[PDB]
């Protein structure tokens, strides 16, 4: 009743159930389906599934960890950055805010009514997260290197160099599995990652 | 290249400051400076001061204690940062620390 | 006015607890910002008086050299005032991120215009060059003082804004939510008590 946790059924079921996928009313008023809270939900199954992951892929765990760190860091930042007019952001904070907002927009929101969202297979999500995290990582490293040496790199120069590749990454959402084959999507994402690396080398 | 310092002072101060290099003719070709003397009415000084402040390509203003004292209300009627106004000593009017607009904004700290 | 408007319920207790905690965190954050601003204020208002007394000393030297220039060559002031076409030092507008807010500053810029040659009036080149150098120093030093006082005049508005915000967060928002928390806890206790009495009386009737 009312979405809260005081009801005895909620308290009793929460102490038995291994996984919890709580809903948030405000996010459902945003029509940001699926309307998950993303901060109270948990799952006591990551460790058990690490063994399964390390038999086929061996690369999902670091991506999941880094994405969760980005999301939680932005969740912490939001109100704090609101308090100061969102003006005095360090470079890391700005990349965190923008990347987290884009991640919430694209990689954590869908509706099956399109052919490319009815079912996102495991490999599709793996590739999406992989390329998005590679983008974030390389942006952060570009910032850090020239911050240590000289001429602190802003997001502006990276955009001015490779906005084309950035929006190639933004458009990985719509690589439709119904039409594109599995190999098509995988090779597409791999090519976009190689072009990410080469464009960043060109900027260097 | 943007803004140019201004000078409202007697003959000694203005000659000294113009020898410092500053001073340009604008679109109307008016001078960057003004000559103040004993034979210089208040209205001319006040109108020229407002004239300079309205020419936003000046930025900095240099006025001694006495000229500013003559139009004191028109001096302390200004509270802005970019069009800075400076209060400098003078051989004929050495500085009094009790008289400054910026230290009036800072009054109470001691 | 006195108390937040929300129906007494346990979710409302958690919600007002979250609101109070957010208020407290914002309180602490803006206090830290205010501390930083006050430190900046103190260290920019340290010895501006001494800089200005140094300016007085410099222009004492300048006035003495001007008297020397009057002495050696006689009369060139009217020629200096008469010929004024373009300047020799301008200002490159700039801003200074001393803190989360930004404060205007300025930079001396040597435009490089050639100085008027004084060789006709008793060949007064050396003394006029000395006066030119003295005022060349004075210009730069007063540009530095100008930047300092510009930033100082700018800082006070932000200081006042921060202080009023912290005071409001300490005087208005917190007591209201605290009184609401007291009201909601006592009302929920009342309602549990009413249910308890209902249960007591039904078991009393069940005694029959």
């Amino acid at each position: 009743p009312g979405g809260d946790f005081s009801d005895p059924v909620t308290s009793a079921t929460l102490g038995i159930v291994q996984v919890f996928w709580g809903l948030d009313k405000k996010l459902a008023q945003r029509k940001h389906f699926p309307s998950v809270n993303w901060l109270i939900s948990y799952s006591k199954y990551m460790r058990a599934l690490d063994e399964y992951y390390d038999k086929h892929f061996t690369e999902f765990v670091p991506l999941r960890t880094k994405a969760k760190e980005i999301l939680q860091e932005e969740e912490d930042l939001a109100e704090i950055v609101q308090l100061v007019g969102k003006a005095s952001l360090a470079e890391t904070d700005k990349i965190t805010l923008e990347v987290a907002k884009l991640i919430k927009d694209d990689f954590l929101q869908q509706n099956g009514y399109t052919p490319y969202d009815r079912f996102c297979p495991f490999y599709k999500t793996v590739g999406m997260l992989s390329n998005m995290i590679s983008f974030y990582d390389m942006a952060r490293r570009a910032v850090e290197t020239t911050a240590q040496s000289d001429n602190k790199i802003t997001w502006s120069i990276i955009r001015e160099h490779m906005g084309e590749i950035l929006y190639k990454l933004s458009s990985m959402k719509f690589k439709d599995p119904v039409k594109d084959g599995e190999a098509k999507i995988k090779a597409d994402y791999a090519q976009l990652l190689e072009d990410m690396q080469n464009a960043f080398r060109s900027l260097e | 290249r943007g803004k140019l310092i201004a000078v409202i002072g007697d003959e000694d101060t203005v000659t000294g400051f113009l020898l410092g290099g500053i001073g340009e003719l604008n679109k109307n070709r008016h001078p960057n400076f003004l000559v103040v003397e004993k034979d210089t009415t208040i209205n001319e000084i006040e109108d020229t001061f407002r004239q300079f402040l309205n020419r936003d390509d000046i930025g900095i203003i240099l006025i001694n204690q006495y000229i500013a004292e003559m139009v004191r209300h028109a001096l302390d009627a200004h509270q802005r940062s970019i069009p800075a106004v400076l209060e400098i000593p003078s051989k004929e009017h050495p500085y009094d620390a009790a008289k400054d607009s910026i230290l009036r904004r800072a009054k109470g700290m001691f | 006015k006195d108390r937040i408007e929300i129906f007494p319920s346990r979710m409302a207790q958690t919600i007002m607890k979250a609101r109070l905690k957010g208020a407290q965190t914002g309180r602490n954050l803006l206090k830290k910002k205010s501390d930083a601003l006050t430190l900046r204020f103190r260290q920019i208002l340290k010895k501006i008086i001494e800089t200005k007394m140094l300016m007085g000393e410099v222009m004492r030297e300048a006035a003495f050299s001007l008297a020397e220039a009057k002495f050696t060559a006689g009369d060139f002031s009217t020629t200096v005032i008469q010929n004024v076409n373009k300047a020799q030092v301008k200002i490159r507008a700039k801003k200074d991120n001393v803190a989360g807010v930004t404060l205007p500053v300025f930079e001396h810029y040597h435009e490089g215009t050639d100085s008027y040659e004084l060789t006709g009036l008793a060949r007064g080149g050396e003394q006029l060059a000395k006066l030119k150098r003295n005022y060349a120093k004075a210009v730069e030093l007063l540009v530095e003082l100008a930047s300092l006082q510009t930033s100082f005049v700018t800082l006070d508005e932000a200081i006042k804004i921060t202080n009023r915000r912290v005071n409001a967060i300490e005087h208005v928002i917190i007591p209201r939510i605290e009184r609401t928390l007291a009201y909601i806890i006592t009302e929920l206790d009342e309602r549990e008590r009413e249910e308890f009495y209902r249960l007591k009386k039904i078991q009393e009737k069940k005694k029959i």
